[PDB]
């Protein structure tokens, strides 16, 4: 979009989301991180 | 996946209850959990949910600031802690496991629940 | 009652009955999934429906679901006098706190 | 739900005065939270809002970069730092609790506010 | 000052009285909610409408409010004593950095 | 990379078995360990997996409650306990090492597996 | 098996052959990289493709692969008799408690 | 080698003669520091970078560099005779399990 | 700070050789250590990595399995042993004193290297 | 005093009480097992409750407690005229210099 | 298990007062022992601990410099040294016996306690 | 508590000079210490940490190699010997007893120092 | 330095003064404790502030702080002709072999 | 009764029967070995397993066990009538001072 309306805006809800899984992601590197 | 719960009875109003429901059948450290209730002639509300590992809990706007819920994973049991008691407090309470589908979460498993009453 | 339901359907053994559940811009239309549950007189809440059309393992195929806007509905084929339930829908309602909201709640009452 | 403002008093201009809120009966962590003012005789101005954990804040340009907001979730604190305060910063400060509802927000509980004076 | 407010609205008890709030394309007509509040002479503004139409439980059912185009009101009915307040009407101008913005408030008489 | 299965045989549905895999080639310690399973007849099955640490353990939900997953680091050996084994369970096992990519995971080195049957 | 492909495919030696997968919204079109892998009649699978183009420096290339939206896919060129084989796919779905899920699993069978 | 190096760079004494990086999503894009050694035609690597910007008190400045996206860079002002030398990239590449990933060094000439 | 390599030279492949670094100038015991390697004409190569206590070892794809890092804190010795040298192991192998910054590591001080040719 | 305690508690006979015990990250969310103590007015301090739900053979089941986030509990049942005591909490502070901390300590009064 | 005070009585500030618990029913050489105290109208304040063998020794910051605990196992006797008393230091002195749960220790035994008055 | 300080002095540079830091008012062997350094006009600079047990010593980049900290609990006194003098040494050297807070640390008794000149 | 200070501030005996102290992610916003130390003209620094906002029972209350993000600060009031001082900061820096660091001091001035 | 054992356990002749021992982080999954011991109605206890796998050369090759976690446990395969008896399982709980504790024991009852 060549005129998109920049910047950060406002009028969002700012409170966290109670609508999120809960539970744990089986999905992560499960290795040893060497970092 | 088995839900047991236990801790009802009946108080006078300003007193305050704890639940608690074992689990068994499923790792509990895994998964997140919630409680509604049925007051007696009535359909559900939800009432609370905790995150798997404590960092989230919400309430019902309705029992916000009276009740607190907390998770103890070393013996695989779930609590609500009830505080100030009110006679609209009345209910059957249960316990369920979370799940989560895709835009939206539900319950898959439940417990039998155990009645609370609120009364002098 | 936030999602709405009447609170009574019926029909004879072998009929179909069907069990709406209504909302709005902000739980149905808003593109969160709706799931049912069913209770019997003297249990607790069992899934019956989960992600508006997929069901368990538990369940046999005289249920079904659908959803379309803000209507969504549970169809109950092949009635038995043991569907006899409170039917209850549930989604998530973006203008409150709680991670479920809960419809009314409907009676099924099998005409035996 | 109670917010307490605290924090007021007289400011000689180009001073700093520091604002702050305590909360209690919600979780605190879990909301996002605004300030407000109005000045004497004067309608309703908004001032700031920082997000339920810092990740945004937004000023009004009146204030910006005069005015800083923050918060301490572990206190249950909501604080205003006002630097090189104006007459025209004169006002009294309020707290109030974020809220939305569906293309728009709102405020929905507020506490009682302080006033600051800002005069040589 | 953003939405524009009458500064004074005034009645009988028992009458209907109105506050009204216009705005235009960035704040009313932008498809954005208005929210009332209600300021006592010594305290802090309370919420009183939300949603254009819906409101606390703790407010008595004699508010109401709406919306049409850049328009939005508030009306009391039934008016009493107790309600001299200063109102104000709240929403969201698209063109402002700022999260909310206030009208210009309206003074309320009741003639007892 | 070496990965070797172990205690495959015929058992009565109910009763239990416990399988393992020995390996060497590589620092058992620094990976996680999977297995998945084949019935004779069937494509692949995931079962479980567990931390290069133990502190996490997931299980697929057909075996959840039934089957245990551990590790003995100072061995370098991974376990699978199957408690209540039922007809469904009949298939080959096999260890494999946890990889990762990007968005998603994989095994990389499998063993060669060994044959559960659980049968009358 | 939430990863649908054929149960089977075919062709000469010297020609070209495919293998595909279709997911959805949860698995492919999720963002989740697609692994392949290859299992001969006596043994354990073997990882062929990883990544959704990359390959481990056993596999000679001959075997090459992509993922498109829901659709991912392996191809074959100067297919041997040596190809004969079960090649599945392997992702991950969000609605699912496992790290894995797989596909059905398509037989190749090479026409020599 | 998932860094990407030029093989060969050079200048007049006099000029400024830039050596660039690329790496990708996993390893710059990712948000991993990246870091220059400088090897002399008979001696081990010495640290001239750290920390994308910094340099070792040892280090002369006339040398210093950027982190930008999936690209890196080292810019020589003020070139020497004596910075004939081969210089590599440094960074951690999160797809693999060792703990530093190197570009394939780039070897700048003086044009004396 | 010195760090100096020691134990090269030539074997026929598939034979044992050992190298190590002698240090001095900083407290061995507090810093990690990496060894990295260049063959003749080519870039460089990390090799492995251990941690300050020993606890922990990483190594390069390529030699893990066949290669084993140590070190004896009360000596001021790096040690690394290569089993099954193959040819393809010619390489300068360095060491290096391991340093951290902040989302990724580097070496900083370096030693002189030393050759070791594996050939028939 | 570090553990936080309210200086008095009271109720009648055949009444249920609870003495509150907060603290912070230092001393009770820091994960140390929080100890309760009883003394009566003129003796020296009793083992009432450790390791939070644990008690003396010397103690009948009318006390009992628990600890969860930063706030830790005593809770007497059944309270009779004999329970008029003072109760303590107990824990380790990683703050300071000393393996005990203690509470204010809390009176309870019975409304004989 | 007994435990018993002695040496209490009064002293102008400046001078020592030493005090002392005698000990039976119990292996005193393998307990570990604390000394507490009680101001009139005031709570319980730690004081002191040493260990069983004698090899540590902790101090009440209030206290350190100008307190000795020290104990005899010949004579089942621990012992607290107090020099330079002061009026502060007025308060019942008792003993307990060390205990340890998990996390953190308890006494379990309590002696009777001595009272030590300091005034001019 | 009281922290002395004795050996400073002016030496040629390349020469070396013992500094201790002798202590009274506190268990010695219960704490850890600090030596940190002003030089004339300056700021603070740390220079070196020693464990209550000696089992860790950390020190400033600019002087690892050079400086040495130890101590010995039976003469309750803390030693700094400095190798290699350099011009840029000089300073007020002075010790510390080290405190611990949260997440990170800090002094809380300082001696007075001793000067330290280092010059042709 | 590591930890920026402005190197002088100054007032009238009665006026509020600060002295800031200023980090970045490494140090301050790394969620490491700021300390603040007070030197006077002939002798070794005191501790004034500990834990951010705790000061030793030897320092009235004329001297507290704060930290927020990256920036901590000393704020005295009251300001007397005895308070002139060099003031300290201190932090730990993550990215340094140190246990502590400094900021360069900043010298207190009052104008009497 | 320190470790939790079934009181009783059974199988017929040639079959396996296990007997498991449960305790917490006091006492198995905190690292301490765990042993058994097997008693016959009219003697002493004989050790039958120790260091969680290894065996007294008294002990035929039909008794085997193992430990992972706070789980432990015996088995016997192979079960002759000459294995009625009381089996133990012993450890070292870190909480209380003496150096054994043992598990209520469970009797095996061969069912002949």
């Amino acid at each position: 979009d060549p005129n998109a309306n920049p910047n950060v805006d406002p009028n969002a809800n700012p409170n966290v989301d109670p609508n999120a899984n809960p539970n744990v992601d089986p999905n992560a590197n499960p290795n040893a991180n060497p970092n | 996946v088995q839900l047991v719960e236990s801790g009802g009875g009946v108080v006078p109003p300003g007193r305050s209850l704890r639940l608690s429901c074992a689990t068994s059948g499923f790792t509990f450290s895994n998964y997140g959990m919630h409680w509604v209730r049925q007051a007696p002639g009535k359909g559900l509300e939800w009432v609370a949910i905790i995150w798997y590992d404590g960092s989230r809990n919400f309430y019902a706007a309705s029992v916000e600031g009276r009740f607190t819920i907390s998770r103890d994973n070393s013996k695989n049991t779930l609590y609500l802690q009830m505080n100030s008691l009110r006679v609209e407090d009345t209910a059957v309470y249960y316990c369920a496991r979370a799940a989560y589908y895709d835009t939206s979460g539900y319950g898959d498993y439940w417990g039998q629940g155990t009645l609370v009453t609120v009364s002098s | 009652s936030v999602l709405t339901q009447p609170p009574s359907v019926s029909g004879a053994p072998g009929q179909t009955v069907t069990i709406s559940c209504t909302g709005g811009s902000s739980n149905i239309g808003a593109g969160y999934d709706v799931h049912w549950y069913q209770q019997l007189p003297g249990t607790a809440p069992k899934l019956l429906i989960y992600g508006n059309i997929n069901r368990p393992s538990g369940v046999p195929d005289r249920f079904s679901g659908s959803k379309s806007g803000t209507s969504a509905s549970l169809a109950i084929t092949g009635l038995q006098a043991e569907d006899e339930a409170d039917y209850y829908c549930q989604s998530y309602d973006r203008r409150l706190s709680g991670s479920w909201v809960f419809g009314g709640g409907t009676k099924l009452t099998v005409l035996g």
